[PDB]
């Protein structure tokens, strides 16, 4: 139950600033070192800065010195990163890590990550329409989740209770500069008549939340 | 100054292959001057899992089929025997250097036999059509390999421009992929035409395979 | 109370082996990593060799490379050099240290070094005679102990048992044509004192196990 | 390989001097690899102490007067105002490599007002003579500066190469040295003569000072 939990990633415009937090459980930061790394979408991991909290002591990659602060409270076991004067090419995940034991040069646990979005666009929730199964096989249903911005959305099918077979696409960029996925199962097709299928959409971003009922459509 | 070049930039081999990933550095190194280097596994949206560290000391819970080992200034990291769960991208990490650098990652995919998508075509739904637009689906699913082809057709009309695909990360039990293709038009162009079709080539099916609806009709 | 404490040096022949050990307190080695260093007679410092006792690992000095080997023994929190084929030129002080913390290169807590010396020649151990008071300066008196013949080297002295340290001059042994070595430790003192205070000198030489309490005082 | 070259071997100055230690790496690094320079002290008879690390760091519990500083490859500690218990030789050292390597070191002396010895003199034990053999010792302490003539006569004849000396280090307080002159002389011989003088020259003496014995007094 070592543990990195970061937090404060979200949408910015470009020279705003942002500060993320990675809040440390099972071992105190005071014993070691905690590190930032990111990953541009698409991309590799670039190392970004490290911090010594026992003394301060800091480096930072070249791309971020003089905008970005990283900083640590051993009192709350907590570090943050501070970014200020943002620019598009700083969007990424942001993955705080650490060094354990005495085993430096090796980032052992790693957050979860947070994203960080750097655009002038604006929060839109989005619409959610039904990919309704056709006409003893296997159908196909699903939702389409359209127009939104930024990432990310998630889906689930009936509350969690519907894994096997679902396939949530990555989003893509349309030109209009909003994002859509969808998301898809496979069932029996003999379940059509009696199976509730709903997916559940969640646009944190916006707060938006939609379950959408996906039934055969009558005719 | 000091980075680590990966390659192969990417690779597929079989379960139960071995598969060897090399991380060079860029330059000559003083031998008395010691690069720490690590490796990491990243699945689709997770964070890095550190695999080995130091060279060739196996992380805690890694798996024995995973090893690293380093002549000199350049680095191997060998799965023994590929899983199908290593899907992943694979990155060295060195530390001649402070900031120590990531290589460039290797993409690792399965291999596995040939599978044939099953296709499925939506019509939008009239929820969407009120609001001016139409989107048209086909889905291609569980297939192997990636690639694949999906023309679309209106009224046998080639359409070009006007869809975007997206493909999931392959599974990591079965080894296969999902695609689609997503047909945007809008509500006049839509209402003017009667057949959609898409057209699938894929290595798995003999020949290409057709699924179309006509609009209006059930 | 973090403490290290080395043991096993004294004499041993060229071309043989020696074992030392480093007992830790107060912390344990498994967080850390030791390190050995030593220092020739009058020369600077070498780093010899170090382990991250957790997982094995173990770098060494190119001069040593192939003949000592480090090690460690978590659960005696104790870590070890085993040296072989010893030379002349091995002849040093060797300290054990760690890293502390997550503060690496920097070695924040040393043992308190143990002499290796290596040589053909046999152990001695040492007479010890007294330098008895005659003398005097105003009213200050000095007195001390001759220790006489041993090898090898280190004889330790003190005074009343660590009780009087004011005045106490120990000086570097000298080596005699013999090849025996040989110091005084001599201390002022009041010489008011002397009828009443009692002065002992003790003295330690380890390879030889001699260990002698010597009374010095006014003669006849 | 990569190692530090540290300057000067040795120096001295007053109580309340500023003094600066000077380690250079001894080759073109790129600024992408870091050294970790450390510094430590090392008094006589002790184990080497951490004085600074990562180059700047001062270390828990060491005096404020002591501080590092490291530009390119060059890297310095600096003692603001020299007290007497920094008599020491200190040692840098350098973790661009792996092994890490030491400095060659540095003296540092303390300078100090001139400080006449006093002089004693030790006859044989009754103890030792048993055994064969004579040793007689003279004794100088607490003086300043180190360089001191020491001579031995016996019935007026010069000894020569029949003595030997050993000095102490500064002192960590007062900044003295003490020397002893230890002379040897089989019992036989010592036996056949009567007195035994240390005769001591040193700058703060305005004139020799003997200390003699008459053998059997
Ligand atoms: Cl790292
Ligand atoms: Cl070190
Ligand atoms: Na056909």
């Amino acid at each position: 139950e070592v543990q990195l939990v970061e937090s404060g990633g979200g949408l910015v415009q470009p020279g705003g600033s942002l500060r993320l937090s990675c809040a440390a459980s099972g071992f105190n930061i005071k014993d070691t070192w905690i590190h930032w790394v990111r990953q541009a979408p698409g991309k590799g991991l670039e190392w970004v800065a490290r911090i010594y909290p026992t003394n301060g002591y800091t480096r930072y990659a070249d791309s971020v010195k003089g905008r970005f602060t990283i900083s640590a409270d051993t009192s709350k076991n907590t570090a943050y990163l501070q970014m200020n004067s943002l620019r598009a090419e700083d969007t990424a995940v942001y993955y705080c890590s650490r060094w354990g034991g005495m085993m430096f040069y090796a980032m052992d646990y790693w957050g979860q990550g947070t994203l960080v979005t750097v655009s002038s666009a604006s929060t839109k929730g989005p619409s959610v329409f039904p990919l309704a199964p056709s006409s003893g096989g296997t159908a196909a249903l699903g939702c389409l989740v359209k127009d939104y911005f930024p990432e990310p959305v998630t889906v689930s099918w009936n509350s969690g209770a519907l894994t096997s077979g679902v396939h949530t696409f990555p989003a893509v960029l349309q030109s209009s500069g909003l994002y859509s996925l969808s998301s898809v199962v496979t069932v029996p097709s003999s379940s059509l008549g009696t199976q509730t299928y709903i997916c559940n959409v969640n646009h944190k971003p916006s707060n938006t939340k939609v379950d959408k009922k996906v039934e055969p459509k009558s005719c | 100054d000091i980075q680590m070049t990966q390659s192969p930039s990417s690779l597929s081999a079989s379960v139960g292959d071995r598969v060897t990933i090399t991380c060079r550095a860029s330059q000559d190194i003083p031998r008395s001057i010691s690069g720490y280097v690590a490796w990491y596994q990243q699945k689709p949206g997770k964070a890095p899992k550190l695999l080995i560290y130091w060279g060739s000391y196996l992380y805690s819970g890694v798996p024995s089929r995973f090893s690293g080992s380093g002549s000199g200034t350049d680095f191997t990291l060998t799965i023994s025997s590929l899983q199908p769960e290593d899907f992943a991208t694979y990155y060295c990490q060195q530390h001649y250097t402070t900031p120590p650098t990531f290589g460039q990652g290797t993409k690792v995919e399965i291999k596995r036999t040939v599978a044939a998508p099953s296709v499925f075509i939506f019509p939008p739904s009239d929820e969407q059509l009120k609001s001016g637009t139409a989107s048209v689906v086909c889905l291609l699913n569980n297939f192997y390999p990636r690639e694949a082809k999906v023309q679309w057709k209106v009224d046998n009309a080639l359409q070009s421009g006007n869809s975007q695909e997206s493909v999931t990360e392959q599974d990591s039990k079965d080894s296969t992929y999902s695609l689609s293709s997503t047909l945007t038009l809008s509500k006049a162009d839509y209402e003017k035409h009667k057949v959609y079709a898409c057209e699938v080539t894929h290595q798995g099916l003999s020949s290409p395979v057709t699924k179309s609806f006509n609009r209006g009709e059930c």
